């Protein structure tokens, strides 16, 4: 067969479900509707105690498990991506993967939408140039054609310069940390000669 | 998949509400033409998950205590060893073969008891203070913990007064 | 003298044959004593003893 | 020439997701090497050793206590590396080239990696000039070329240390005899003893000249 | 009140889990049990991690109940040192097992710490 | 349905010998494991079991 | 937090999403 990519390469056995429901999910164009049918299951499970007795109690047998799952979700007209998944889930007992899932469905819809969050702490507030000049020196730290969103915190311990947080990498371009790699190259270099 | 990101849906984020209030309307007809299926559900009594090798897995059991006694519905006492976060542990003190999985586990709400007091004086009992002797019932007894911790250093004196054994090798 | 999972009678001689020797005074010259006790003995819990 | 030529890194980050008997798991740190010094937001420095697909497991070197769940721990970039060079002579360093012995820091020394591939067949020559121990039971019966590994086994108190210790206060006698090209250098590591027993051998060897 | 202050999440013999809702228990800790019939004070031992530490019970855990209240000291266990514990009768914990009042304190240590340093031994036979 | 007991008899239907089967445990998820008194081979998972 | 009895799941099967897969793929047109 031939499915799409999905952009992550994720963990197993919960993160493995959920790219596969992502690439059923954008062969369809189905990719938000899926989400929110998620979206609305999270919200599913706090209200109804025996909806997520379906999910933690060994005891409910598959039959009924399975069947409480089909005889709900058979109108109100939710993806047959969702409800082959959730009779899926329902067959095996896995259930309770289903916060997992959307978890790990969020970061292959994010990694869509290339939008890759940011933090981008300075020393005191910016300009509307300083805020401009910034983002062409942020989006050389990210690798496509992504864009980054920003978020703005401020530190006056940098002396100047910023500090861009990426949640998985950080780049520190401030000039407080451009004194301590100074000092530390001529307290090395004073003593090599 | 960390629980910073688990914790963001604990806050709704649906902003479409099509299918929740939907299957709100449909989910307890679909519960209540099963319910004959269904063991009722357990929080303080307790449900055997797995029972083999003279362990059983008990699901529930929500407030034993470390260390107690138990009371499967066949009579048999079980004693929790390890409580864990979803099942407990108990091993059974007696046959494991008349223990069932989806039997009721009942708690008695007391770490391990036996009857101790002049009225156990005289019996024959098994290793619970059950009288195997046949003549009755222990009476004029009380129950007491079987792990009591040991006495400490200043609870106790010097070893003064003879137990005399009768065997002459022994005593001398 | 930090007794570690050893029998608490040991515990006990040593500390009354140690009231006798003057090692160990009680009472209101209990600072004129020379030796202080631990006692993590043989029937602690294995945290209890895994730390004395 | 420096600043001319410069952009600071980007550091990756990851959170320690379990911590416990000297071993951190960490999420994320999805550029780390394997064998690749890792730095703990604790100051304490660790070692990736097990990079599995879902965490990295990270090696403390030093005390785990510092570190706790969801502590940020960065990547260096750079295998584990040692101070060599002539400055090390007559220090005691500790398992990472750090000095221990209160002087200082170690000067006129350069950082090269500690898991180097052994030179092939290609690189040697045979083994032809001695070693000598001073041990004239060794010497004699079981002599030492240089170039050989020579094990030193036996059960405890034996006297293993006492041959290797006679063989490096020896090659002191012998380094202020031979010219400066055959002059030995010894080093000694010490795994796993007691640091009075290393204090010992720090003074036995300050007190012989060795 | 809330936070700062976890709760018993699985007892196996002489190790229990304790959950903390925010702010782990650094390892070496102090954890006290509260409804306990005795003293029972608890040491970190591991954060295993999901906002869970392992800890080491320096008592005995039958009685433990899965949601029992764990208040978190902020330090290891600290015991009386000083020339007021001589001739007195300590446990691990530092409480009196002599009966005879309160051990008066210079300090109260924590009991976990580093060896001296390599500067700091002493080659005299 | 209801498990059987432990060291319950179960007998295998449609195999060329009578297998019969004892109860050894009760395994989680409605599941029993057994011990066979005669040879598993030809055995098919799926296969009716019935408790005597 | 209600939520929290699903936040860890463990499963009976170490090849789910081979059964997973299925009843998706035939969910496509
Ligand atoms: N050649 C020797 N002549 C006399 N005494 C010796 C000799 N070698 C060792 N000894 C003595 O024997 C003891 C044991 O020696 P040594 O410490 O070298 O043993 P070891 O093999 O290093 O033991 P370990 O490392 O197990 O403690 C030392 O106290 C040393 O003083
Ligand atoms: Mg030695």
């Amino acid at each position: 067969l031939k499915l799409p990519t999905a952009p992550l390469q994720l963990s197993g056995t919960s993160a493995q479900i959920a790219t596969l429901l992502w690439q059923v999910a954008a062969k369809e164009n189905q990719l938000d509707k899926v989400q929110d049918e998620l979206y609305q299951f999270i919200e599913l499970f706090k209200q109804h105690s025996e909806l997520r007795r379906l999910a933690t109690d060994p005891f409910v047998p598959t039959l009924v498990r399975t069947k409480i799952i089909s005889s709900v979700l058979k109108d109100s007209g939710a993806s047959e991506i969702t409800k082959k998944l959730f009779e899926a889930l329902a067959d095996e007992g896995a259930l309770s993967a289903l916060l997992e899932v959307t978890v790990n469905y969020e970061e292959l819809m994010l990694a869509h939408k290339k939008e890759v969050y940011c933090t981008v702490i300075t020393a005191e507030p910016l300009d509307k140039l300083e805020r401009v000049e910034l983002t062409k020196k942020a989006e050389k730290f990210v690798d496509a054609g992504f864009k980054l969103v920003m978020q703005e915190k401020i530190d006056k311990k940098l002396l100047g310069g910023f500090v861009i947080e990426f949640s998985d990498r950080r780049v520190d371009m401030s000039t407080a940390k451009k004194v301590e790699e100074f000092n530390n190259f001529v307290n090395k270099l004073v003593l090599s000669i | 998949a960390d629980a910073k990101a688990l914790d963001e849906l604990r806050k709704p984020k649906f902003s479409s509400k099509y299918l929740i209030q939907h299957v709100s309307q449909k989910l307890i007809p679909a519960v209540k033409e099963w319910e004959k299926s269904y063991q009722p559900p357990v929080i303080h009594l307790g449900r055997v998950l797995s029972v083999g090798d003279g362990i059983a897995r008990v699901y529930g059991l929500k407030s034993v205590q470390a260390g107690e006694l138990v009371c499967f519905d066949s009579g048999v006492k079980g004693m929790a060893l390890n409580l864990q976060a979803d099942h407990v542990g108990v091993v059974v003190f007696g046959n494991d073969s008349v223990i069932h999985q989806g039997d009721l586990v009942y708690r008695t709400g007391q770490i391990v008891n036996v009857p101790i007091g002049p009225g156990t004086l005289g019996r024959v009992t098994d290793g619970l203070g059950q009288p195997i002797d046949g003549k009755g019932p222990l009476t004029n007894v009380r129950s007491s913990l079987v792990e009591v911790k040991a006495p400490g250093i200043i609870a106790r004196q010097s070893v003064r007064e003879p137990l005399f054994t009768g065997v002459k090798a022994v005593d001398a | 003298f930090a007794g570690v999972g050893e029998r608490t009678r040991e515990g006990n001689d040593l500390y009354r044959e140690m009231i006798e020797s003057g090692v160990i005074k009680l009472g209101a010259e209990r600072g004129n004593s020379k030796c202080t006790l631990v006692y993590g003995q043989m029937n602690e819990p294995p945290g209890a003893r895994a730390r004395v | 020439e420096w600043e001319k030529s410069y952009q600071p890194p980007v550091i990756h980050l990851g959170r320690v997701l379990s911590v416990g008997d000297g071993i951190a798991r960490v999420y994320g740190l999805k550029s780390v090497q394997a064998g690749e010094l890792v730095c703990f937001d604790s100051g304490v420095k660790g070692m990736a050793l097990n990079l599995q697909a879902d965490h990295v497991g990270v090696v403390v070197f030093g005390n785990d206590s510092v570190i706790h769940q969801g502590d940020l721990v960065y990547r260096t970039g750079q295998i584990v590396n040692v101070p060599i060079g002539p400055g090390t002579l007559g220090r005691v360093t500790d398992g990472l080239g750090q000095p221990i012995d209160g002087k200082g820091p170690l000067t006129n020394v350069r950082s090269s990696l500690v898991e180097v591939k052994a030179p092939g067949i290609i690189a040697r020559q045979s083994v032809r000039e001695p070693l000598f121990t001073g041990v004239k039971a060794v010497d004699a019966l079981v002599p030492i070329g240089r170039g050989q590994r020579e094990l030193i086994i036996g059960d405890r108190q034996t006297g293993k240390t006492a041959v290797a210790i006679d063989a490096i206060i020896h090659q002191k006698n012998c380094n202020e005899q031979v010219p400066k090209a055959q002059r030995v250098y010894c080093v000694y590591v010490a795994v796993g003893q007691k640091r009075s027993t290393v204090a010992q051998l720090v003074k036995l060897f300050t007190q012989t000249g060795a | 009140p809330a936070i700062d202050a976890g709760y018993v999440s699985q007892v196996i013999g002489p190790v229990v889990d304790v959950r903390f809702d925010g702010e782990l228990p650094s390892i070496l800790s102090s954890l006290e049990v509260e409804g306990h019939s005795v003293r029972l004070v608890l040491e970190v031992a591991q954060h295993m991690g999901d906002n869970t530490v392992r800890c080491i019970a320096m008592d005995s855990t039958d009685g433990l109940v899965r949601g029992q209240k764990v208040v978190d000291t902020g330090s290891p266990i600290k015991v009386p040192v000083g020339r007021g514990t001589l001739g007195r009768i300590m446990n691990v914990i530092g409480e009196p097992v002599d009966e005879q009042g309160p051990i008066d304190a210079a300090d109260i240590w924590s009991i976990h710490r580093e060896a001296p340093e390599f500067t700091e031994q002493s080659t005299e036979q």
